[PDB]
């Protein structure tokens, strides 16, 4: 339409949403089946029947993994924390690279897809080696990555022109926070791609014959404990910035909320030894390390529980609601965009406090490697960002395509979020306590249904969350079809703007505000806490390497 | 003053309260 | 009004930021404790040893597993474990209880899961590192090994068995 000529940025952003959540419908199929699974129930042959090109309960744990925590996770980073900071910019996003960005995520996927869906690469989201893909899962999942060095210099460029129009004014909040996102992202991503380029690829290519498991482990956790960050902060822009708007309320303060993100840049890369807590190799000294610093990355999220709660809580009592719970309420539960994400914000509660379990060195030997990791961090990525991802097509669709949501169409949304948001408390009551009944994660349970029979309890919850999220699954689907496909449209609402927050009115701190918007600083000592955090370490690793070859078992 | 805010913060710490000394008890146990 | 509330959130905001950092330090003291009893025997060696998965069945102690059991000390004992596709050798493992236990786990193959049930010790096995972790039986009888890393297809029926004598 005319829209498309002046906003393009709407488009390419309209596919990256789109694609990550058809992602999010393929990677989650395989969910109900796996929650039945850890309830000790089978359901597999059913599943084989309908997917034929599924040959074990462990390609489907590559799938789900892949396409949920990898892929729609990524596609909506990109989404949110492009056009996010761009529009309240109001600027235009470089469209040559906005379009390179979506080709390049979109070729990788495909081709990381081809050995996936033949079975060629069983090695789940963590691909560990020795365990041995093909090289297009290596070389598609490369590139699928990489492609988010084409956002970070996209939004890098947005950013620059606007200091550039605007020399002396400090950068805008939407905006502070998609760079500091995004650069915390450029050191997060140095870990995978050291590790791609100097081991998998070389390997998965023949070019060598083995690697080192525990270089590669080290590697991969550089970045793999910041890409979680990378998956929540896309969301907290919305919960900071624009639920607020559509809770009837403001954002109680810029400043906290400039101070959580900065923290989060200088906090998230430095912590990934509380992955590697059983590891072999890496001196305790560096654990407990990365243990207290771990604890450190809690706190923007401390902050962030307050400022957002607070933030509501005004909204809350602008609306008539007067007493404790008067304020929650008033506010609009009949608006699911409002809906899916408070909701996840309940379930990140227990969440995060799984989380700080599990950065406590010691206490992480109680859970690691059983059913309560996954019970902590669906919580977290599965209903947290995912529920906030969810309710915002019900305001950023409209905002792209002028496509209108009915009533009727609301009343879905609501249904899905909740039945969404409950099963995921449901599944997450089933695995907690599983996993200190010490079940094993990455296992299918059923087959050895006689295996773990303490465990019979927390089991029914198991199957209980497997068919109720199945009934919210197939409505998110049948619902993101109603919308996708409607045959009716409004240019006025591709026009309209963001509901984007107005900002408590109180004094505030220039000082701290322009401390923070020195980004050229913080962003050097992010990374010398990561050259000091990873150094040594890593020098010692490289300097006693040992590779060992491959394996497939499957 | 922010009674409701505080009232969350309160869950939020009974909470990671709960978990912490829930786990370590544990550890403990399995000491 | 809203020129108040401001004052009066960041006020107790600033509260709770303070009292958030205090819980989170008692953890910090309370973690350090375990560090320095015990329970911490249970934490890896941090020290590089490496060895070689293609022939650690065939040469060392990997390699006899009826004598994978060695008493290095007055009341302590090495034993050697070999974690693999899909078992644990020897079956089962024999310490006495009471006694101070030095595993030495690895693996020929992939990774895998070394989790003692009911108990404490869970260490990732790597192929060509050998993992050192200590513990004290404090309770005769039979505990099982779960492996918690997946392995492959029989990932699900790999378990082990530790039999700790009276
Ligand atoms: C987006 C997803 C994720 C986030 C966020 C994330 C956060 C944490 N994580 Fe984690 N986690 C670990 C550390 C933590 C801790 C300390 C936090 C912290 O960031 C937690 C901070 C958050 C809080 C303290 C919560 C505050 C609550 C808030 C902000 C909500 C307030 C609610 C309101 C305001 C509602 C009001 C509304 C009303 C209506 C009243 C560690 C260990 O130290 C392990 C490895 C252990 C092992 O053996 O596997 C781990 C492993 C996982 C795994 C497994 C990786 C694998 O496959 O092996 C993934 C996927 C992951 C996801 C995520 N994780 N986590
Ligand atoms: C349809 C609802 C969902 C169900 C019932 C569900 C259930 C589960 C269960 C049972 C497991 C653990 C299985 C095992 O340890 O063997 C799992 C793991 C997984 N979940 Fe989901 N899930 C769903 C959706 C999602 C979503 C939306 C996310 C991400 C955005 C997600 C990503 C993950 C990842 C990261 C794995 C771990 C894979 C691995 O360890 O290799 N979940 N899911
Ligand atoms: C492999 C080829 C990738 C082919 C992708 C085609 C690029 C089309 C695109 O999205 O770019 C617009 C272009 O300017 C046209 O009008
Ligand atoms: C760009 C598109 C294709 C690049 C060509 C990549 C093809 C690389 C061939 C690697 C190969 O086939 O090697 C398999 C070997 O078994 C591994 O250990
Ligand atoms: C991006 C894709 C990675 C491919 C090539 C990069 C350079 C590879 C250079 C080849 C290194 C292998 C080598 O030099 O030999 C190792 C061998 O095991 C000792 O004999
Ligand atoms: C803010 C960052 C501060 C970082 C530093 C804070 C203090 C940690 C220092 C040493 C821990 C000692 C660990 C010793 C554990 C070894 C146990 C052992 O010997 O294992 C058997
Ligand atoms: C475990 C299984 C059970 C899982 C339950 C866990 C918590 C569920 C929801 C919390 C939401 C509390 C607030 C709900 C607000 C709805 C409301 O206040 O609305 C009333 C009315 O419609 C006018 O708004
Ligand atoms: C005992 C427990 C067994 C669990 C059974 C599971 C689900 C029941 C269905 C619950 C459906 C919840 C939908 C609520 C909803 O849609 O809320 C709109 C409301 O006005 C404010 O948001
Ligand atoms: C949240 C909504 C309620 C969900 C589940 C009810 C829990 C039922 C738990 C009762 C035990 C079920 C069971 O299987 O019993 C254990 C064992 O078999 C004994 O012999
Ligand atoms: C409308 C709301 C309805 C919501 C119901 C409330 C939740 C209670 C039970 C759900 C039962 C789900 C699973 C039923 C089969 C349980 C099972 O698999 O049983 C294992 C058994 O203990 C080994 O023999
Ligand atoms: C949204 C979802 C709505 C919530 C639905 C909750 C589940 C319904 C339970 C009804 C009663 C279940 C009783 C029959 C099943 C148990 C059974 O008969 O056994 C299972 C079998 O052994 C294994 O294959
Ligand atoms: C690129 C990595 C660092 C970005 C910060 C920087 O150098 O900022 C200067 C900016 O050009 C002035 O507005
Ligand atoms: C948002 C909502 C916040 C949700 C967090 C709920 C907090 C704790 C749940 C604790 C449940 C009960 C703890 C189990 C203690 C127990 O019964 O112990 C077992 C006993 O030792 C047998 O061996
Ligand atoms: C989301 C749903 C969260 C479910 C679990 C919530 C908290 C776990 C807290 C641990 C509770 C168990 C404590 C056991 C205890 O008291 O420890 C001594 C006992 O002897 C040991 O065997
Ligand atoms: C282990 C002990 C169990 C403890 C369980 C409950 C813990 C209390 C929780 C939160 C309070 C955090 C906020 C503290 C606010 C203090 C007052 C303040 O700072 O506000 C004064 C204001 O400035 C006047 O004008
Ligand atoms: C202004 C007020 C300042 C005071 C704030 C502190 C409040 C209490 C916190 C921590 C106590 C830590 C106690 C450390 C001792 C741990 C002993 C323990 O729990 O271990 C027993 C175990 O059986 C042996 O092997
Ligand atoms: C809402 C969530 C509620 C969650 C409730 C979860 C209950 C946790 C239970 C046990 C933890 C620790 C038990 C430690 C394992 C004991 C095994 C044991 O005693 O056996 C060993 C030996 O073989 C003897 O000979
Ligand atoms: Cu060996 Cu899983
Ligand atoms: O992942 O935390």
């Amino acid at each position: 339409s005319r829209v498309y000529e002046a906003y393009p940025e709407k488009k390419a952003t309209l596919y990256f949403l789109v694609l990550g959540f058809l992602a999010l419908i393929v990677g989650s199929l395989f969910g109900p089946f796996q929650a039945l699974n850890y309830g000790n129930v089978d359901a597999y042959p059913l599943l084989k029947r309908l997917l034929p090109f599924v040959q074990s309960y462990y390609q489907g744990l590559t799938l789900h993994g892949v396409l949920n925590a990898i892929v729609f996770t990524q596609l909506f980073a990109q989404a949110i924390m492009v056009y996010l900071p761009a529009r309240e910019l109001n600027m235009r996003p470089n469209m040559g690279l906005m379009w390179l960005s979506w080709w390049m995520a979109f070729i990788g996927l495909v081709v990381f897809a081809l050995p996936l869906l033949a079975n060629e690469a069983t090695v789940l989201y963590t691909f560990y080696p020795p365990l041995k893909g093909h090289w297009a899962f290596y070389l598609g999942a490369s590139v699928f990555v990489l492609s988010t060095w084409v956002s970070i210099y996209i939004v890098l460029d947005l950013w620059r022109r606007w200091k550039a129009a605007n020399p002396g004014k400090v950068t805008p909040l939407v905006t502070y926070m998609a760079v500091v996102f995004w650069l915390m992202w450029f050191l997060a991503s140095l870990g995978l791609v050291l590790e791609a380029v100097l081991f998998l690829l070389p390997w998965s290519f023949g070019l060598v014959e083995g690697v080192d498991p525990l270089v590669a482990r080290t590697l991969f956790w550089w970045t793999g404990h910041p890409i979680n960050y990378f998956w929540l902060l896309p969301a907290y822009a919305i919960i900071y910035t624009i639920l607020p708007k559509q809770a009837g309320g403001k954002l109680v303060s810029d400043p906290m909320a400039r101070l959580a993100f900065l923290l989060f840049l200088l906090l998230s890369t430095p912590v990934g030894f509380h992955h590697q807590f059983a590891d072999p190799g890496i001196d305790p000294t560096w654990k407990m390390i990365h243990s207290v610093l771990t604890l450190f990355v809690a706190v923007p999220s401390l902050m962030t529980a307050f400022t957002v709660a607070a933030s509501l809580e005004f909204a809350g009592r602008l609306r008539g609601g007067r007493g404790l719970f008067g304020w929650i309420r008033a506010l609009p539960w009949d608006n699911p965009a409002f809906v899916a994400p408070v909701l996840g914000l309940l379930g990140f509660i227990p969440g995060g406090a799984g989380g700080i379990v599990n950065a406590s060195f010691t206490l992480d030997y109680v859970v690691h490697n059983t059913a309560w990791v996954p019970g902590h961090f669906h919580l977290q990525v599965a209903s947290l960002v995912t529920l906030t991802a969810m309710g915002s097509l019900y305001w950023l669709l409209p905002n792209l395509t002028g496509k209108p949501i009915s009533d009727a169409q609301r009343r879905l949304g609501l249904a899905v979020v909740w039945l969404w948001f409950l099963g995921m408390m449901i599944m997450a009551v089933g695995l907690h306590w599983a996993g200190l009944l010490n079940v094993p994660r990455r296992a299918y349970i059923a087959q050895v249904p006689d295996a773990y029979p303490h465990a019979a309890v927390p089991m029914v919850f198991n199957v209980l969350a497997g068919i109720v999220l199945l009934v919210a699954l197939l409505l998110f689907i049948y619902g993101l079809f109603s919308v996708l496909l409607s045959r009716e449209r409004k240019p006025e609402l591709a026009e309209a703007p963001l509901p984007f927050a107005e900002v408590i009115s109180g004094p505030e701190d220039r000082r701290l505000v322009l401390a923070m918007d020195r980004i050229g600083f913080w962003f050097a000592v992010a990374a010398i806490l990561v050259v000091l955090a990873y150094g040594p370490t890593l020098v010692q690793l490289f300097g006693h390497l040992n590779p060992v070859p491959g394996w497939r078992l499957w | 003053k922010p009674k409701g805010a505080l009232a969350v913060i309160l869950v939020l710490t009974l909470t990671i309260l709960v978990f912490w000394l829930g786990v370590y008890a544990v550890f403990f146990a399995r000491g | 009004d809203e020129h108040k509330a401001h004052k009066a959130i960041l006020a107790y905001e600033k509260g709770w930021l303070a009292f958030s950092l205090a819980m989170l330090f008692v953890f910090i003291a309370l973690i350090a404790y375990t560090l320095a009893t015990h329970t911490a025997g249970v934490i890896p060696a941090g020290k590089l040893e490496r060895v070689d998965p293609t022939t650690v069945r065939q040469e060392g102690p990997w390699a006899d597993p009826a004598q994978a059991v060695v008493q290095t000390g007055p009341n302590q004992y090495t034993v050697y474990v070999l974690a693999f596709a899909f078992g644990y050798q020897p079956n089962p493992i024999e310490v006495p209880q009471g006694a101070e236990i030095v595993f030495k786990i690895t693996s020929p193959d992939v990774i895998h899961g070394f989790h003692v049930e009911g108990t404490n010790i869970n260490v990732e096995v790597l192929p060509g590192e050998v993992s050192t972790v200590r513990y004290t039986f404090k309770r005769p009888g039979e505990y099982r090994i779960i492996c918690n890393q997946y392995c492959g297809l029989g990932h699900q029926n790999m378990f082990g068995t530790i039999v700790v004598k009276e």
